[PDB]
C-alpha cells in the first residue's frame, strides 16, 4: 500500500487529480450558476 | 454455595459476600468491583420499592376495587396537582441525597442535620430505621432480597398484565383461575412462520400520552 | 493458525491476529501500513456501529408496522414523511443542527485518533479519565462504557469485540441487502421477508422482475 | 466396533467398540473429536428412545382408533373427550404448549447440566435425599431404573439397536403417510392385499397431505418432505 | 506408470519440460482428464436415463418432455413444466453449492492436505486427501474401502469408462443437434430400421 500511494504520489497522478478537482469544481460552479460574466 | 444454575459454576468476580449471591451474573455486568457496588445499593432500592409498589397494588384491589391501579392517578383526591409533585419532588430530593451521600462519604451521612446514627453498612440504615430485628442479620437480609425480587418480577407482571387485560392482578387471577386453558399468553398469543396474532391492549393510547409498552413487539 | 475466510489460503501477512474480527481477509492489501490499517480499524467499527444502529432502526418498525399496531413508514419513505408532517422544523436547520453535533462528536474522535488520550485533559467541561480511550475504536470509561462491560476481564473484552465487529459486518451486509432488495422490489424488507415466507418458491429474486429482466 | 457396517471396511481408529452399537460407521466424520462424539452419542440416544415411544404410539392409536390419522392427531376435533375447562371444556392448545414446554424446559435444562458436567444435577433439588446413580452418560437410573435392569453392555445393545430402527420406521412412517394419506397398518394392508398394483411405484409422486390447515383461527402451512404433487 | 496410458499424445502435451507454469502442465492435464471422466459418467448416464424410464412406464413422465435438452437446461429446445423451484433459482442455489465443492477441491490441489485443517462442522476429518488430487479417497469418498490390491486396475476402468461417457456425451450432442430427438429415440430408431435411420438418412 504504501508503493502505491507512492506512485498515486507522482506527478502525473497528482496532476490528474487536481485538475479533474479544479476542472470540475469549474464545471459545476457553471453548472448550478449557469452564464456568469460580471460580479 | 446455592446457584442459580446447580451444578454450574459462579463467576469469579461474584465471592459470595453479597446477600442472595447465587453467583447469577451471565453478562458480566457487575464485574467491576464499584459498579458491583453501585448496583448493589440499586438492587436494594428497586426491591424495596417494589414491595411496597406490589404492597400497595394489592390492597388497592382489595380495598378499592372500581378503582384500576392504572388509572389510580385520575381518581385521586386542578392545579394542586403541581404543589404535591413539589413537595414530593423536594422530600425525595432530601432524602436520596442523604441516602447517596451515605453511599459517597461512609458515616458522612451518619448524624442528625437538626439537633445521632450509629456506625452501620453501607445500604443498610440501622439506628431509628431498625427498632426491632426479629431475627438475625444475613438471613434477614437474604429474605429481604428474595422478597424484593419477588416482588420487582410481580411489578412487571402487574404492569403487563394490565396492558393486555385492562385489569387489575387479583381480577387477573381470578380469570386465570375460572379458565385455566384459555387466559395464559400461550393461550391469546401466537407466532408462526406466516401469521401472527397480537393481543389489543385495552389501555387508551393517551388521557397526556399512555403508550403500551413495545405493543408492537408483542407476541 | 486461526481460522481463516478462504481455508487452506495463507492469510494476508500482515495480519497477525491481534485484531478483532481478524480472519486473514485483505486480497487487496489495503492494510498493508499499520498506521492507514490502524485508520481502517476505526472507519470499519464506525461503519458498523452506525449499521447496527440504523438496521435496528429499519427492522424493528417494520417488524411492528408489520404487526399493524402502527404506521410507522418504510425506511426509503421516512423523511419525506417527516417533512411533510414538519413544516415549522426546515430540513436546512435540521442538517446545520446535525452538522454541528457530528462535527463536534466526530472531531474528539478525530483528535483522539491523532493523539491518543488528549481529550483527557479536562477542556470539555471537566471530563478527564472518560476520555482517555482504552484502545483504538475502543473509548470505554464511564461515559461510552456505563456499565463497564470492558473493564471487568480480558477474555470477556475480547468476547465482546468478537460479537460487536461479527454483528456489525452482519448489519453491513444488510443494509446492502435493504437497499438492493428496496431497489428490485419497491417494498421494505420486512414486506419482503412476509412475502417470502407466504409464499418462498414463487418469492425470489428471480421472480421481482429486475434482477433477471427477461 | 467388531462387526463392521460392511464387508472389507475399517473402523475409525476413534470407533474401536468401546460405546454399544459399535459398527465403524462414520462417512463424514463427525464424531472424530471426543467432545462432538459424546454429544452426538447423547442425541442419538434421546432420538431413538423418542422414535421408540414414537411407533410404538403411532402403532397402538391405530389399533385402539384406527379412524384416527396419526397425522391429523393434532387437530381439536381429533383428540379424546376431555375436559379442559373453562365454559364447555373445549381445549386451546396454547395451554397444551405451555403444559409440555415448562415441564419439558425443566427436565432437559436438567439433562443438559448432566451433560456439560458428568453427576453434577445428580442430586434431587428439594427433596435431598433422593439421589440418581448415573453410571454413564445418558443412563441415569435409579428412579429411572426400578426394576434393575442394568450385562449393562448388552442391553445397551439391544436398546440402541432397537432404537436405530425405531427411527428408520419412524422416517417410513412420514413418509407413507405423506405419500398415501393413511396411517401404517393400513399401509401394510393395502401391500398385503394388491402387492403388485400398489407399492412406492404407484404413491411416491403423491403429497396426499394438504397445502395447509386451520387450527382454530391460525393457520398453519403445511409441507411434504418432497415435491409431490 | 499412468493409468490407461496407450502412448496417445500425438500434440506432445504431457511433455513435461519447459511445461511447469500454467495448466498444460502434466498434473493438471491428468486430473482434468479424470474429472472430465466423472462429469461424462453421470451425464452419460444421465442425459438418456429419465427417456428410457419414460419410455418403459416406470416415471410418469411423457418421453419426450424428459429429453435432456428439453427438460430446462436449454430453454429454447424447451421447458419441463413446472418444477418445485424455476429454474434461475435453481441455478442460484447450484452455483453456491458447487461453488463450495469446487473451491475446497481446488484447494486441495494447490494445498494438497490443507482442507482437513479448518473446522468445517467436522466434515474436515474426511477432507484431508491423499495427497493425489484425482483420487483423494479417506472415509467417504472411498467408504466401501474398494481397490486394496487392484486399485491400479480400478482406476484404468475408471479412466475407459470416462473416456467413452466422454465420446457418448458428444454423441448426446451431435445427434440432438442433427435429429432433434432424444437419444433412445435415436437409438430405437437405428434397431427399428437401421438402413432407413442412420447419420446419412439424418443428413
Ligand atoms: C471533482 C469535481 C467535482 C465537484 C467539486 C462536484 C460537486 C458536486 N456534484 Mg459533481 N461530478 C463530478 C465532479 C465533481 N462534482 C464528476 C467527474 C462526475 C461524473 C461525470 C460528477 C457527477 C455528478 C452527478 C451525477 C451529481 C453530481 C452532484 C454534485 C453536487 C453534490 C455532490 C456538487 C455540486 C449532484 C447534484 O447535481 O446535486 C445534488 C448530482 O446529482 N455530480
Ligand atoms: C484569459 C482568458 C479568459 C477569461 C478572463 C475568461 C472569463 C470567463 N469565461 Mg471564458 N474561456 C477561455 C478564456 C477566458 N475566459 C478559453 C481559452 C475558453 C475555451 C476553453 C473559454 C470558454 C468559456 C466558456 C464556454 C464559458 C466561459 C465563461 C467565462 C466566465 C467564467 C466565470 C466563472 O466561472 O465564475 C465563477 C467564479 C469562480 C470559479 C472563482 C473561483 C471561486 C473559488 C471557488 C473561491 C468568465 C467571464 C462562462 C461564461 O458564462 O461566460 C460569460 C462560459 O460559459 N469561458
Ligand atoms: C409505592 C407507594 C405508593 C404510591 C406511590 C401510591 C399511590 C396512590 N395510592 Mg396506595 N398504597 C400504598 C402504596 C402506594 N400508593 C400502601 C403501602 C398502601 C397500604 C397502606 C396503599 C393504600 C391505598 C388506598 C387504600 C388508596 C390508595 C390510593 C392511592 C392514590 C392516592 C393516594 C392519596 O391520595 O393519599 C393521600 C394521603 C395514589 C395513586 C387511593 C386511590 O385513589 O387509588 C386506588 C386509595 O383509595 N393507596
Ligand atoms: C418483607 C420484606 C423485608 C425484609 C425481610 C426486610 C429486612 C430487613 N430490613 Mg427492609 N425494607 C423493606 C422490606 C424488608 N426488609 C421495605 C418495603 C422498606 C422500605 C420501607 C425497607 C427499608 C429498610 C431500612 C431503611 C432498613 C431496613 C433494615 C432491615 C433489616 C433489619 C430490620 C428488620 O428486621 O425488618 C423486618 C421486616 C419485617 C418483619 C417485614 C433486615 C435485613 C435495616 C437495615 O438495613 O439493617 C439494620 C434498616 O435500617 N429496611
Ligand atoms: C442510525 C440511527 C438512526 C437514524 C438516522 C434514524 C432516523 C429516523 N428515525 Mg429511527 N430508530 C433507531 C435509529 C435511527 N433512526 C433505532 C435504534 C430505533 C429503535 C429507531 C426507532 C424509530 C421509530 C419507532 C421511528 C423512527 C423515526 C425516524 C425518523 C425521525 C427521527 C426523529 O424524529 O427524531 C426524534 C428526536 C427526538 C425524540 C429528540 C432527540 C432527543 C434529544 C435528547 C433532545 C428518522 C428518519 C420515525 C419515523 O419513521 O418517521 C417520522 C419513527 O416513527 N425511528
Ligand atoms: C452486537 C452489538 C454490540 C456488541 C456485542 C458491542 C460490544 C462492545 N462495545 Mg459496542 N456499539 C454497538 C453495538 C455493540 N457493541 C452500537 C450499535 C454502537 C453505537 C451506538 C456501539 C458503540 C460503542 C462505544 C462508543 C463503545 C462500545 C464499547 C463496547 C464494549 C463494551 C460494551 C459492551 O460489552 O456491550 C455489550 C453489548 C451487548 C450485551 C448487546 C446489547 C444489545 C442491545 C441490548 C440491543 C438493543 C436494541 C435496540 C433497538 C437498540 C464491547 C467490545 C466500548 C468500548 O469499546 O470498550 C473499551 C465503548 O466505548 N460500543
Ligand atoms: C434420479 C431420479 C429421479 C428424479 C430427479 C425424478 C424427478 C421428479 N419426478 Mg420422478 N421417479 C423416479 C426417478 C426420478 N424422478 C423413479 C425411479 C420412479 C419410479 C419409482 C419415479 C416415479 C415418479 C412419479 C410417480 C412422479 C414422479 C414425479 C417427479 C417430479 C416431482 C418430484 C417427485 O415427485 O419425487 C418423487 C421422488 C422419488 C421418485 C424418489 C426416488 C420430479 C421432477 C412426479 C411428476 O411426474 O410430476 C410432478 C410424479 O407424480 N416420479
Ligand atoms: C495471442 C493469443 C495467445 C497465445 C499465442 C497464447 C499462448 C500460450 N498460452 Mg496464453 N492466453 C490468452 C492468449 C494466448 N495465449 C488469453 C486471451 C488468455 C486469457 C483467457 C490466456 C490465458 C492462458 C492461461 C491461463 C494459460 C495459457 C497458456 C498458453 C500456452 C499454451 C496454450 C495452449 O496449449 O493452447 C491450447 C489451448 C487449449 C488446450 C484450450 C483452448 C480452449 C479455449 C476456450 C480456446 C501458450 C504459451 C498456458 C501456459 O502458460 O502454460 C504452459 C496456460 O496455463 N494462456
Ligand atoms: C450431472 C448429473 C445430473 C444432472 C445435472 C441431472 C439433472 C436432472 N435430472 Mg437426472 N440423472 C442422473 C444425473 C443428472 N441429472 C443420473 C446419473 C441418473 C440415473 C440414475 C439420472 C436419472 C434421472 C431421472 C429418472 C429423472 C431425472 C430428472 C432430472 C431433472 C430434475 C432433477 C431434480 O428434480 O432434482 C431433485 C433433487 C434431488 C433428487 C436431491 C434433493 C436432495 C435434498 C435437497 C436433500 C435430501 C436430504 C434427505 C435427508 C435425503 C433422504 C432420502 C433417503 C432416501 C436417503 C434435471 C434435469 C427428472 C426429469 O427428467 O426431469 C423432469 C427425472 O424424472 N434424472
Ligand atoms: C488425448 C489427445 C492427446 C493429443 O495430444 C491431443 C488431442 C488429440 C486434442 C487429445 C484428444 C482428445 C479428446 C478427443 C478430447 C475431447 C473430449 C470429450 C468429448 C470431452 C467431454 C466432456 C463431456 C463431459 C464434461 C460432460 C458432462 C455432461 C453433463 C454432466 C450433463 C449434464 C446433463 C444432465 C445429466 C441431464 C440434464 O437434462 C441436462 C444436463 C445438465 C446437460
Amino acid at each position: 500500500m504504501k508503493n502505491f500511494t507512492t506512485y498515486l504520489s507522482t506527478a502525473p497522478v497528482v496532476a490528474l487529480i487536481w485538475f479533474t478537482f479544479t476542472a470540475g469544481l469549474l464545471i459545476e460552479i457553471n453548472r448550478f450558476f449557469p452564464d456568469p460574466l460580471v460580479f | 454455595r446455592a446457584l442459580w444454575l446447580p451444578g454450574g459454576d459462579a463467576p469469579a468476580h461474584l465471592d459470595g459476600s453479597l446477600p442472595g449471591d447465587f453467583g447469577f451474573d451471565p453478562l458480566g455486568l457487575g464485574a467491576d468491583p464499584e459498579r458491583l457496588a453501585w448496583f448493589a445499593e440499586s438492587e436494594r432500592v428497586h426491591a424495596r420499592w417494589a414491595m411496597l409498589a406490589v404492597a400497595g397494588i394489592a390492597v388497592q384491589e382489595v380495598v378499592r376495587p372500581d378503582v384500576f391501579w392504572y388509572e389510580a392517578a385520575l381518581k385521586s383526591p386542578p392545579a394542586a396537582i403541581l404543589g404535591l409533585v413539589a413537595f414530593e419532588l423536594f422530600a425525595m430530593h432530601f432524602v436520596e441525597v442523604r441516602r447517596a451521600y451515605d453511599f459517597k462519604n461512609p458515616g458522612s451521612q451518619d448524624q442528625d442535620p437538626i439537633f445521632k446514627l450509629p456506625k452501620h453498612e453501607v445500604g443498610y440504615p440501622g439506628g431509628i430505621f431498625a427498632p426491632v430485628i426479629p431475627g438475625d442479620l444475613a438471613e434477614l437480609k437474604l429474605k429481604e432480597i428474595k422478597n424484593g425480587r419477588l416482588a420487582m418480577l410481580a411489578f412487571a407482571g402487574f404492569v403487563m398484565q394490565a396492558q393486555v387485560t385492562g385489569k387489575g392482578p387479583l381480577a387477573s387471577l381470578g380469570d386465570h383461575l375460572s379458565n385455566p386453558i384459555g387466559t395464559t399468553i400461550f393461550s391469546k398469543a401466537v407466532v408462526i412462520p406466516g401469521q401472527a396474532i397480537v393481543p389489543p391492549c385495552m389501555i387508551p393510547s393517551s388521557v397526556i400520552p399512555t403508550p403500551c409498552f413495545l405493543s408492537g413487539l408483542w407476541p | 493458525d486461526r481460522q481463516v475466510w478462504f481455508p487452506g489460503n495463507a492469510p494476508a501477512p500482515h495480519l497477525d491476529g491481534s485484531l478483532p474480527g481478524d480472519f486473514g481477509f485483505d486480497p487487496l492489501s489495503l492494510g498493508s501500513d499499520p498506521q492507514l490499517l490502524k485508520w481502517f480499524q476505526q472507519a470499519e467499527l464506525v461503519h458498523g456501529r452506525t449499521a447496527m444502529t440504523a438496521v435496528a432502526g429499519i427492522l424493528f418498525p417494520a417488524v411492528a408496522t408489520k404487526a399493524g399496531v402502527v404506521n410507522i413508514p418504510q425506511w426509503y419513505d421516512a423523511g419525506s414523511v417527516w417533512v411533510q408532517n414538519n413544516p415549522n422544523f426546515p430540513f436546512a436547520a435540521l442538517l446545520f443542527i446535525q452538522i454541528i453535533l457530528t462535527g463536534w462528536v466526530e472531531t474528539k474522535r478525530w483528535l483522539d485518533f491523532k493523539n491518543p488520550g488528549s481529550q483527557a485533559d479536562g477542556s470539555f467541561l471537566g471530563v478527564t479519565d472518560d476520555f482517555k480511550g482504552v484502545a483504538n475504536g475502543y473509548p470505554g470509561g464511564k461515559l461510552f462504557d456505563p456499565f463497564g462491560l470492558s473493564r471487568g476481564s480480558e477474555g470477556q473484552l475480547q468476547k465482546y469485540q468478537e460479537n460487536e465487529i461479527k454483528n456489525g459486518r452482519l448489519a453491513m451486509v444488510a443494509f446492502l441487502g435493504f437497499i438492493a432488495q428496496h431497489a428490485a422490489t419497491g417494498k421494505g424488507p420486512i414486506d419482503n421477508l412476509a412475502d417470502h415466507l407466504a409464499n418462498p418458491t414463487a418469492v425470489t429474486f428471480a421472480t421481482n422482475g429486475v434482477s433477471l429482466p427477461f | 466396533g467388531r462387526r463392521l457396517w460392511a464387508p472389507g471396511v475399517e473402523a475409525p481408529s476413534y470407533l474401536n467398540g468401546e460405546l454399544a452399537g459399535d459398527y465403524g460407521w462414520d462417512p463424514l466424520g463427525l464424531g472424530a473429536k471426543p467432545e462432538a462424539l459424546k454429544w452426538y452419542r447423547q442425541a442419538e440416544l434421546v432420538h431413538a428412545r423418542w422414535a421408540m415411544l414414537a411407533v410404538a404410539g403411532i402403532l397402538a392409536q391405530e389399533i385402539v382408533k384406527p379412524g384416527v390419522f396419526f397425522y391429523n392427531a393434532g387437530l381439536p376435533e381429533n383428540l379424546p373427550g376431555i375436559n379442559f375447562g373453562g365454559p364447555e371444556g373445549k381445549v386451546n392448545l396454547g395451554g397444551l404448549l405451555a403444559w409440555e414446554f415448562l415441564l419439558f424446559h425443566w427436565v432437559e435444562v436438567r439433562r443438559w447440566q448432566d451433560i456439560k458436567k458428568k453427576d453434577s444435577v445428580n442430586q434431587d433439588p428439594i427433596f435431598k435425599g433422593n439421589k440418581v446413580p448415573n453410571p454413564e452418560l445418558g443412563y441415569p437410573g435409579g428412579i429411572f431404573d426400578p426394576f434393575g435392569f442394568s450385562n449393562f453392555k448388552e442391553v445397551q445393545t439391544k436398546e440402541i439397536k432397537n432404537g436405530r430402527l425405531a427411527m428408520v420406521a419412524f422416517v417410513g412412517f412420514i413418509i407413507q403417510a405423506q405419500a398415501t394419506g393413511q396411517g401404517p397398518l393400513a399401509n401394510l394392508g393395502a401391500h398385503l392385499a394388491n402387492p403388485f398394483g400398489n407399492n412406492i411405484t404407484k404413491n411416491i409422486g403423491t403429497c396426499a397431505i394438504p397445502s395447509s390447515v386451520d387450527v382454530q383461527g391460525i393457520t398453519i402451512p403445511l409441507t411434504c418432505l418432497w415435491p409431490g404433487h | 506408470a499412468l493409468p490407461a496410458d496407450y502412448g496417445f499424445d500425438p500434440l506432445g502435451l504431457l511433455d513435461p519440460e519447459g511445461k511447469g507454469a500454467g495448466f498444460v502442465s502434466p498434473a493438471w492435464l491428468q486430473y482434468s482428464e479424470v474429472i472430465h471422466a466423472r462429469w461424462a459418467m453421470l451425464g452419460a448416464a444421465g442425459c438418456i436415463a429419465p427417456e428410457i424410464l419414460a419410455t418403459a412406464g416406470v416415471i410418469p413422465q411423457t418421453p419426450d418432455e424428459v429429453i435432456w435438452f428439453k427438460s430446462g437446461v436449454i430453454p429454447p429446445a424447451g421447458v419441463y413444466d413446472k418444477y418445485w423451484l424455476d429454474p434461475y433459482s435453481l441455478f442460484f442455489i447450484e452455483v453456491i453449492l458447487v461453488q463450495f465443492a469446487e473451491l475446497r477441491r481446488w484447494q486441495d490441489f494447490r494445498n494438497p492436505g490443507s482442507q482437513g485443517k479448518q473446522y468445517f462442522l467436522g466434515l474436515e476429518e474426511v477432507l484431508k486427501g491423499s495427497g493425489d488430487p484425482s483420487y483423494p479417497g479417506g472415509q467417504f469418498f472411498n467408504l466401501f474401502n474398494l481397490g486394496k490390491s487392484d486399485l491400479k486396475e480400478l482406476k484404468t476402468k475408471e479412466l475407459k469408462n470416462g473416456r467413452l461417457a466422454m465420446l457418448a456425451v458428444f454423441g448426446y450432442g451431435a445427434q440432438a443437434v442433427i435429429t432433434a430427438e432424444g437419444p433412445f429415440k435415436n437409438l430405437t430408431d437405428h434397431l427399428s430400421d437401421p438402413t432407413g435411420h442412420n447419420i446419412l438418412t439424418n443428413f
